[PDB]
C-alpha cells in the first residue's frame, strides 16, 4: 500500500493506546525510505518496553545464557537461582552441537543452584562453592564452568566472582561468573553485550602467551552463528571448500578452546552483529582482527559474501571461490526453478529479535517474494540503518512491537507469510495466516548455505501452499 | 549438496560424507576434544553404582530438574477465568519463558502480561510499573479481569502488591470497581502447582472474602470442583461430562479448557470461556468443594474450610479405578444424586479392558515421575493394574505426601519393590534405571535423553519413555487426552498395554533370530 | 534353564546358549537347510524389481490376502440387530473361524451359530440341519431373531434359504410369527464387506417388503444411517453423538456398538442393544436413508431407493474433513436442522490441528490398504494434510470404485505419484513397499509382517506399520477408536504425526552420531 | 461337589433342550469314576454335533492344514478354494519356528487359490496348476507344496490328486494332495487322520531306498508336539541332554526332511495321541519303530516321561537321565516353592481339543491345584479312556460341551479358573472367573518341561491372583 495509507495505519493502530503508551509507541514504528541512512531519525529502538502491552522480547539472561554462553558445549553451564528460568530454557534453542550429553557436552542439560528461601535470605555463595565441588565430582569432562546469574542473584547481594575466581585458582578450571540477572537492560541484547564482556574477560585471554597453534595464512573464525538447525555447519562447509581454515566457532556446536584459539586466526566473519560486535570489535583492538559481516541467507547473499571473503585473501581462495559457486549454482538455480514459480509475488511480514528481520530479505527475495513489513525485539539503531537500505519503500518498520499492535498490521497489511517466534505463531495460524517459525526454522533447517536455501525454499513452499489454509471457513457459514 | 528432488534436512543431510569429513576436521584440529575411550570409559562409570551414590550425595547442586516456578501454575490458574488478563509483576524474560512453555506445549496462543520492572524499580520498586501496566492492559486487550502474580524479582525486592494495586486504583489508572485479583508466587518457594494454588487463594479471597455475610453453605445445590494445575484438556471435559452425567449441578473454578482449545476459523480469541465472576462470587454458596488435586492445594483448602465453612472431603485424585470410584460416591453423597447406569457401564468398560489387558500389564516395572496427585494417581492405578512401580520420582513432593504414597504402595504386593523419591531431579532417576533397570519410564518430554542415554549402553538396557505428564513438547496433540475417571483410565491402560506390544514387537521382529516370538495375534 | 526370580517366556529363552545351540544341531543335522547365502540371495531378489514383474504378473496364486469371505460380514451385520442370534446354513468351521477373528479383534464374545452340515448333507441338502438348528437355538439361546446367512459348501449345493426356512415353520420346528431373515453371501463372490450387504438388504426386505402400503416417507421425521462393515465402536459413537448433537431423528440400523462393547460385571450378556425390530418396521417412514459406505451397500441402497422410495443421498463416507462437511450440510437439508455452534467449533479444532502438524504431514509418503470405503476415505484425508498416498491397494475394490479414487487422486496435487491397485493382495503390496518404498503403511495387523521384511533389508529400507483399519490382533483395545467425522480426523492426524514424530526420534536416537537432531522440542 | 449333586446339574442343565437335541447331549455328559476302563459306557465321544447349539469345534481343514500340514515350514501350503478359510487361520496357531519367512520359511504365510464364482461353476484344476507354476516361479526355495482343499473343492468335483502328481512330475517336486474339506468328519479330529493319511501316501516313503542317513543307536523322533510357543524346543533339549538324538520334530519347527527322515529313528515319542496316533501305527506296522506316549506337563510327569524314555535305551542313557533331573530338581523346586503357596486348593475346570484337557492335570496337581471338570472337542473314546484314571472321582467330563451348558456348568461349579479357548475366554472373564487360554498359553508359553513349568506356574499365579477379578462389583451396587 501507499506510505500515506501505512502512516494512517500506523495512527489508528496507536489510537487506542493510553497517551503515554501511545508517545512512546509512536517512536518505535516507521514507514521505510531506503534513501535515509540514519535511522535515529525515523524510528527508536533499544528502549524500555511499555508495563503490561505483551512484548515478545526475553530477559538479559535469554540473550546470555540462552543464547550466547549455552550452546558451548564442553562447558557447563549453571543457572544461579531459582529453578524456573533454567528449566524453561533447557533444549529450546537449536543451536546443534557433536557431543555425549552426559559425558563431554552439555547443552541440552538443565544445572542450576536451585534456590529456595535459605538460600535467597542468606544468599547462595556457599551454596555455590558445594556446587561447583559437585559439578567436578559428577562431570570430570567439563572443560569448564560458567554461572550464568538469574534475578535474584543480583539482587540480594551475591558475590560470585569471588566464589568463582576461588573455585576455579583450587580446582585449575575456568569459572567464568556472568551477571545477566534479567531485570537488566530492557531485552536479550544487554545479555549478548555482557556475555561477550565475559567471554573477553574471562576466556579469551587465555592463550596469549602460548604460541604452540599454527597459523595459516588462511585462518578464520565464525562469530555470531549458534548453528540454529545446523546453520554453523552449512556456512562451514562452504568456507572451507574456498581453501580457509575455520579455527573457531561461537558459539553452535563450539568449545572453549575454539574460543582461545581465536585471537589466532587472520579474519573474524561475524554473522550476527548484534550479538557478536562487542568482541568482534574487542579482538580487532587487542589483536589486529579484521572483522567482517556476511550473509549466507539464499543463493544471491551467500554469493556476495562468499566473494566479499575470497577479496580478502589471496588469488588462489578467490579461484576455490569461483569454484565453489559454479559448483553450487545447478542447486540453487533448480531450487529455483522449481519453487519461485509457487511463491512469486507473494507477501511477506517479519518479526524476529536481532539479526534475522534484515538477514533474511534475500532469501525471500531470491524467489520472487516480497517482504512488506520488518521489525526488531531488541535491535539497535546500527541494525536499522542495515535495515533500511535492504527494505522496500513504504514498508512497515516495527521495533518492540506489542501483540495488539503486530495483530492490527497483519489485519489491515494482510501478508501472505508471517515469520516471527513461537509466541505469535499459533496467533496468526488461527487468523488464517501461513506463518513460518524464523528462530527455530520451525524444528528444520538449515537455511544457511545452499543446502540451507533448498531447505528453506522447500519450507515456504510447504507451509504457504498449504490445503490447510483453505479450510478455515466452514462450508455452511 | 541437494537433490532438488530429495531435499534433506539436518537429518540426515549432516550425515553426508563431506559434512562428516568437516566434522571430523573440526573435532580433531580445534576443538581438543577427549579421547572416545576417555568419553566411553566416563559414561560406563556414570551407568554406575558408585556414579549413582555420588550422584545422590548431592546436596547444593540440581541437574535436569522436574518441575517449574510458581508463576507459571499462577498463570494457568489465571487463565481459567473468563476474559481474565494473567499478569506478572516483575522481570518480562519470565513472562516471554511462560508464554513459551505453555505454547510448546499446547501449541496454543498463550496471553499473559509483565509490567517488565527493570534495573530502575530493583531499588525504587514498581509500584509505577504496575499503575502503567494496569492502565496498558487494561486499554489494550480490555479484559474484565486481571489476575496477578509476581515473578522472583518483585518477591526479592518486596513488592506489595495490594497496596500497589491499591494505589492504582486510587489515581485513576484502573476504575475502582475493576477486579484486580493478586497472589504472591515466589519463584524459591514451591513450584508451579504451588503458584496455582496461590493465585486460586487469591482470586477466591478477592471475590468472597468481603461478602460472607449473605452467603448460605447449599442454597445453590452445586458442587464447586477446584481443578489445580491441570495441563490436559480431556480432564477438564471428563469431570464435567461425568458430572453432567450424574445430574449434578457444579461449578468448574479455573476452567481453561476453552481458552486452550479455541478454533481455527479465521478468528483469533485472547480471551474464551472461564469460570465467570458471578460464578466466583456465588462460590461460598455451594453445598462443598471438591479439590481435585489436593495435594497443591492446601492453602485453597485452607481458605474454602475456614473461609467458605465448607467440608471439603478427603478426596484422592480421581485417577484409576477405586479412587474414581470414590469420588464419584463422595459426589453422590453431597449431591444426593444417584450414579446412573451409563457411569456404572464406562466402569465395567474400564474392568473388561483390565481383564482383557491384564496378561500383558502383568509384573510391568516403571519409572515414573511429575507432580505429586498426578504421580500418586498414576502409582495406584498401576498398582491396580498390577503393574510394579520400582522409581517414583516427584521433584516437588513433600514428606506427608512420600509419606501418603508410601502408605499405598504398602496396601498392596505390587508396591513391595517401590521407592518414592521427594527433592530429586532426572539425573537422579537416569542413575535408578541405570543401577535398577525398569521396564519402562512414565514421564514428560524431558525423559527422552534418559532414554537416549540408556540406549547408548546398549538397546538391552534401553527404558522406553511414555509421555504422560507435563509437559509434553516433542509429540503433537496429547495435551487433548484424558487421565481422570474411567476414561482417563481406559486411555492410560491403552497406552501401557500398546507400549509393552510395540516394544515387544521392535525387540522380536529381527527375522530368523527374534521372529519366532513376532506373532500375529497379542 | 530358569531363573524362579526372572521367568523368561519363549523371548528371550530361546536366545539362550543352550538353545541356540540345540537349534543349530537341529538345523544342521535334520532340516537340509538352504545354505544362508543362498538364502540371502533370495531374499534380495525378492525385493528387487524383476521380482515385483514377476509378482505382478500373477494370475491364478493369491499370496497374503486382504479380504474375507461374505459370511464374516453377514454375521457382524446380523450383531447389530437386537437379540438377534447369527446363525450360519453350511459348515461349523466357518462359524469357528468367524468367531475366534472376531474374537481376537474385538476382544469380546461373539455369539455366532451354525447347522453343521456335514457329509451327509452333501448329497441330500441342508433341510434337517435347518429344522434342527432353528429350533435348538431357538430354545437354548432364547433370541428375537435369527438372521441366517450361508457358508460356501450350502452355496455350492445349493440350499434353497427360503424354502428350507419355509419348512422349518410349517412343521412347528419355530413359530410362523418368529423373524428369520436370511440371505445368501457366497464366499466366492466379493468379500465380507459384501457379505454385511447381503445380510443387510435380506433383513430390511424381511421386515419391509410386504408392509409398504401403509408407507409414507418423512413420516417419523428421522432419518435412517446405514453403517456398513464396521469394526470400529468410536464410529458408531461419533455418528449418533454427531446426530444426537444437531437435534437430528435418526435410526441406526445394524448398530451393534452395545453388544461388542459388553461391561465386565460378574455377568455375562449374550445379547445388548442393537437395532429394534420395530425400527426396521418403521424404516420406510424415514425422511431417507444414509448410507455410511456407498461403496459395499449398492443392494441395500437398490432395496432401498427401489423399495422404500428413498433419495438416497450420493455421499462419500464421512471421513477426513471435506466429507464429513458434506455429510453434515446433507444431514441438515434433508432433516431442516442447522449445524450446531459444537459441530463448527469441532471442525475448527480439527482445522487447528491440522495447522499445528501440517509442518510433519507435508510430503509424507504413505502405502495404505484396507476396505474400499475405508480406503478412499483415508486417501481423502491424506490429500488434504499434504500427504502422498503412493500405493493405493484394495483386493476387494472393483473397477468403479478405481476410477473414484483416481478422480479423487486427479483432483489434489498430492494424488500425482499415486497409484490403485484393485485385487491385488499384501504380497504385491510388499513388492511395491521395497521397489517404490513409502515412508509409512497404513492397514490392518497383517502389514507388521511386510515391515519384518523391509527390517531385513535394513534399517534404512524399514517402513513403518500404521495400525488403522481391519483386523488388528496385536494391539490392545485399538477397536474403540474412531475414524469417522471431526473426531475420527482428530484421531487418524495424531496417530499420523506422532508415529512420524516417534520415527523421527528412533532415527535421531545415537549418542553423537544422530542426537543432534534429537530435539526436545517438535 | 458330590456325584450325585453333578448328575442332578446335568440333568437341570439338559432340561432346556428339546427332546432330540437333550437326548443325544445326555450321552455327552458324565460324572468321573477313576475305576472305570471304558469310557463307552460312561461317554459318548467323535459324534455329531446338534445344529445350532454353538458347539466349540473346527472342521478338518483346521485338523489338516491349521495343525499338522501348516506348522512344516520348509513346504508351502495352498489353501484351495475360497479366500476365507485360509484368510481366518493365518497365523492364528502358534507353532514356532526358525527361518526366512519369504524365502525358506512359510509358515505364517496364506497361500490361497481364491476361488471365484468361474473357479466354482468351472472348476479350478487349470488354477490350481497355474497356481503351482506362479508358486515354484516366486518362491523357488520351497521344498514341497500341500494342496489343502476347503469345502467347494469337494463338492465341484474337482481332481487335486491328478494335478497334484502331473505338477509334482513335471517339476521334480513333492506336491501332497490333502482332502482335508470342511464338511468331512465332526471336527479337526478327521481333519488330523487325513493329514496322517497325506504324509503316509506322499512324503513318509521318500527315502525308503535311502541308505545314505548315519544312524545311532539314540535315535528318537517327536511326534505330535506342534511346538506351541516353543514346547517342542523345550521338550527337545530335556531329550538330548539325556544323550538321544532328535531326529524328526512333527510338526512344529518342522521340516520335509525330518519327516523324510523319520522311518530311520529307534523310537517314536508321541506326544499328541490324537493327531498323530495313525502315523505312529503306521510307522510301527511298517518300519518297525516303537512309539511311545509322553507327558512333558509338570515337573512330575516329565520325570516319569524321562524315566520312561530311558529304559527304552542302555544304561548309559538312564545315567544321563538321572543326572538331567537331578540337574533340573532344584529349578522347579524353587518354582513350586514360590507358587504353590498362591495356588494351593484352586479349583480348575478345563475344556480344549483333544490332548490337553487330561494332560495338563499333572502340572496343575504339582501346584496344589486340582481339576473339578474337564472335557473334549473332538476326542475319542480312547482319549476318554486315558482321562478317566487322570481325573478325581465325581468330577465333570463333557464331550463337544456347547456354549450354554458350559456356562452353566461353570455357574453351578463355580471354579477359581478356567482353561479353555478363545471363543471362551471373554465370556468366562465377563463373569469373573479367571482365564487361561490353554490353546495359544494366552500366548505365553512354552509350557512343556521344566523351563515350561516355570512359565506355567507363573501364568498361573499372574491369571488367578490377578487384582483385577476383585472389581468387578462396583463400590455402590
Ligand atoms: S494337535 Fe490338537 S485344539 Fe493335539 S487340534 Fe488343537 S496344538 Fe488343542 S488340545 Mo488347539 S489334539 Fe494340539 C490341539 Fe490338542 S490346535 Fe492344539 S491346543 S495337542
Ligand atoms: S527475567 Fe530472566 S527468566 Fe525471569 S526470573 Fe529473571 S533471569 Fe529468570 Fe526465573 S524462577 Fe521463575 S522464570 Fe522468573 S519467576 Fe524467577
Ligand atoms: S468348514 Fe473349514 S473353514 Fe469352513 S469353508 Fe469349510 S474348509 Fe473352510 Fe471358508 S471361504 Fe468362508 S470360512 Fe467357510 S464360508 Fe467357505
Ligand atoms: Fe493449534
Amino acid at each position: 500500500m501507499s506510505r500515506e495509507e501505512v502512516e494512517s495505519l500506523i495512527q489508528e493502530v496507536l489510537e487506542v493506546y493510553p497517551e503515554k503508551a501511545r508517545k512512546d509507541r509512536n517512536k518505535h514504528l516507521a514507514v521505510n525510505d531506503p534513501a535515509v541512512t540514519q535511522s535515529k531519525k525515523c524510528i527508536i529502538s533499544n528502549k524500555k518496553s511499555q508495563p503490561g502491552l505483551m512484548t515478545i522480547r526475553g530477559c538479559a539472561y535469554a540473550g546470555s545464557k540462552g543464547v550466547v554462553w549455552g550452546p558451548i558445549k564442553d562447558m557447563i553451564h549453571i543457572s544461579h537461582g531459582p529453578v524456573g528460568c533454567g528449566q524453561y530454557s533447557r533444549a529450546g534453542r537449536r543451536n546443534y552441537y557433536i557431543g555425549t550429553t552426559g559425558v563431554n557436552a552439555f547443552v541440552t542439560m538443565n544445572f542450576t543452584s536451585d534456590f529456595q528461601e535459605k538460600d535467597i535470605v542468606f544468599g547462595g555463595d556457599k551454596k555455590l562453592a558445594k556446587l561447583i565441588d559437585e559439578v567436578e565430582t559428577l562431570f570430570p569432562l567439563n572443560k569448564g564452568i560458567s554461572v550464568q546469574s538469574e534475578c535474584p542473584i543480583g539482587l540480594i547481594g551475591d558475590d560470585i566472582e569471588s566464589v568463582s575466581k576461588v573455585k576455579g585458582a583450587e580446582l585449575s578450571k575456568t569459572i567464568v561468573p556472568v551477571r545477566c540477572e534479567g531485570f537488566r537492560g530492557v531485552s536479550q541484547s544487554l545479555g549478548h553485550h555482557i556475555a561477550n564482556d565475559a567471554v573477553r574477560d574471562w576466556v579469551l585471554g587465555k592463550r596469549d602467551e602460548d604460541t604452540t597453534f599454527a597459523s595459516t595464512p588462511y585462518d578464520v573464525a565464525i562469530i555470531g552463528d549458534y548453528n540454529i538447525g545446523g546453520d554453523a555447519w552449512s556456512s562451514r562447509i562452504l568456507l572451507e571448500e574456498m581453501g580457509l581454515r575455520c579455527v573457531a566457532q561461537w558459539s553452535g556446536d563450539g568449545s572453549i578452546s575454539e574460543i582461545e584459539l581465536t585471537p589466532k586466526v587472520k579474519l573474524n566473519l561475524v554473522h550476527c552483529y548484534r550479538s557478536m560486535n562487542y568482541i568482534s570489535r574487542h579482538m580487532e583492538e587487542k589483536y589486529g582482527i579484521p572483522w567482517m559481516e556476511y550473509n549466507f541467507f539464499g543463493p544471491t547473499k551467500t554469493i556476495e559474501s562468499l566473494r566479499a571473503i575470497a577479496a580478502k585473501f589471496d588469488e588462489s581462495i578467490q579461484k576455490k571461490c569461483e569454484e565453489v559457486i559454479a559448483k553450487y549454482k545447478p542447486e540453487w538455480e533448480a531450487v529455483v526453478a522449481k519453487y519461485r514459480p509457487r511463491l512469486e509475488g507473494k507477501r511477506v511480514m517479519l518479526y524476529i529479535g536481532g539479526l534475522r528481520p534484515r538477514h533474511v530479505i534475500g532469501a525471500y527475495e531470491d524467489l520472487g517474494m516480497e517482504v512488506v513489513g520488518t521489525g526488531y525485539e531488541f535491535a539497535h539503531n546500527d541494525d536499522y540503518d542495515r535495515t533500511m537500505k535492504e527494505m522496500g519503500d513504504s514498508t512497515l518498520l516495527y521495533d518492540d512491537v506489542t501483540g495488539y499492535e503486530f495483530e492490527e498490521f497483519v489485519k489491515r497489511i494482510k501478508p501472505d507469510l508471517i515469520g516471527s517466534g513461537i509466541k505469535e505463531k499459533f496467533i496468526f495460524q488461527k487468523m488464517g495466516i501461513p506463518f513460518r517459525e524464523m528462530h527455530s526454522w520451525d524444528y528444520s533447517g538449515p537455511y544457511h548455505g545452499f543446502d540451507g536455501f533448498a531447505i528453506f525454499a522447500r519450507d515456504m513452499d510447504m507451509t504457504l501452499n498449504n490445503p490447510c489454509w483453505k479450510k478455515l471457513q466452514a462450508p455452511w457459514e | 549438496s541437494q537433490q532438488v528432488d530429495k531435499i534433506k534436512a539436518s537429518y540426515p543431510l549432516f550425515l553426508d560424507q563431506d559434512y562428516k569429513d568437516m566434522l571430523a576436521k573440526k573435532r580433531d584440529g580445534f576443538e581438543e576434544k577427549y579421547p572416545q575411550d576417555k568419553i566411553d570409559e566416563v559414561f560406563q562409570w556414570t551407568t554406575t553404582k558408585e556414579y549413582q551414590e555420588l550422584n545422590f550425595q548431592r546436596e547444593a547442586l540440581t541437574v535436569n530438574p522436574a518441575k517449574a516456578c510458581q508463576p507459571l501454575g499462577a498463570v494457568l490458574c489465571a487463565l481459567g477465568f473468563e476474559k481474565t488478563m494473567p499478569y506478572v509483576h516483575g522481570s518480562q524474560g519470565c513472562v516471554a519463558y511462560f508464554r513459551s512453555y505453555f505454547n510448546r506445549h499446547f501449541r496454543e496462543p498463550v496471553s499473559c502480561v509483565s509490567d517488565s520492572m527493570t534495573e530502575d524499580a530493583a531499588v525504587f520498586g514498581g509500584q509505577q510499573n504496575m499503575k502503567d501496566g494496569l492502565q496498558n492492559c487494561k486499554a489494550t486487550y480490555k479484559p474484565d479481569m486481571i489476575a496477578v502474580s509476581t515473578t522472583c524479582m518483585a518477591e526479592v525486592i518486596g513488592d506489595d502488591l495490594n497496596a500497589f494495586i491499591n494505589n492504582s486504583k486510587k489515581e485513576g489508572f484502573i476504575p475502582d470497581e475493576f477486579p484486580v485479583p493478586f497472589a504472591h508466587t515466589p519463584s524459591f518457594v514451591g513450584s508451579h502447582v504451588t503458584g496455582w494454588d496461590n493465585m486460586f487463594e487469591g482470586i477466591a479471597r478477592y471475590f468472597t472474602l468481603k461478602s460472607m455475610d449473605d452467603k448460605v453453605v447449599g442454597s445453590n445445590k452445586k458442587i464447586n470442583i477446584v481443578p489445580g494445575f491441570e495441563t490436559y484438556l480431556g480432564n477438564f471435559r471428563v469431570i464435567k461430562r461425568m458430572l453432567s452425567e450424574m445430574g449434578v449441578g457444579y461449578s468448574l473454578l479455573s476452567d481453561p479448557e476453552e481458552v486452550l482449545d479455541t478454533p481455527a476459523d479465521g478468528q483469533f480469541r485472547m480471551y474464551a470461556g472461564g469460570t465467570t465472576q458471578e460464578e466466583m462470587k456465588d462460590a461460598p454458596n455451594a453445598l462443598n468443594t471438591v479439590l481435585l488435586q489436593p495435594w497443591h492445594l492446601e492453602k485453597t483448602k485452607k481458605f474454602v474450610e475456614g473461609t467458605w465453612k465448607h467440608e471439603v472431603p478427603k478426596l484422592n485424585i480421581p485417577m484409576g479405578l477405586d479412587w474414581t470410584d470414590e469420588f464419584l460416591m463422595k459426589v453422590s453423597e453431597i449431591s444426593g444424586q444417584p450414579i446412573p447406569a451409563s457411569l456404572t457401564k464406562e466402569r465395567g468398560r474400564l474392568v473388561d479392558m483390565m481383564t482383557d489387558s491384564h496378561t500383558w500389564l502383568h509384573g510391568k516395572r516403571f519409572a515414573l515421575w511429575g507432580d505429586p496427585d498426578f504421580v500418586m494417581g498414576l502409582v495406584k492405578f498401576l498398582l491396580e493394574l498390577g503393574c510394579e512401580p520400582v522409581h517414583i520420582l516427584c521433584h516437588n513432593g513433600n514428606k506427608r505426601w512420600k509419606k501418603a504414597v508410601d502408605a499405598i504402595l504398602a496396601a498392596s504386593p505390587y508396591g513391595k519393590n517401590a521407592t518414592v523419591y521427594i527433592g530429586k531431579d532426572l539425573w537422579h532417576l537416569r542413575s535408578l534405571v541405570f543401577t535398577d533397570k525398569p521396564d519402562f519410564m512414565i514421564g514428560n518430554s524431558y525423559g527422552k535423553f534418559i532414554q537416549r542415554d540408556t540406549l547408548h549402553k546398549g538397546k538391552e538396557f534401553e527404558v522406553p519413555l511414555i509421555r504422560i505428564g507435563f509437559p509434553i513438547f516433542d509429540r503433537h496433540h496429547l495435551h487433548r487426552s484424558t487421565t481422570l475417571g474411567y476414561e482417563g483410565a481406559m486411555q492410560i491402560l491403552t497406552t501401557l498395554v500398546n507400549s509393552i506390544l510395540e516394544r515387544l514387537d521392535e525387540e522380536t521382529r529381527g527375522m530368523q533370530a527374534t521372529d519366532y516370538n513376532h506373532d500375529l495375534v497379542r
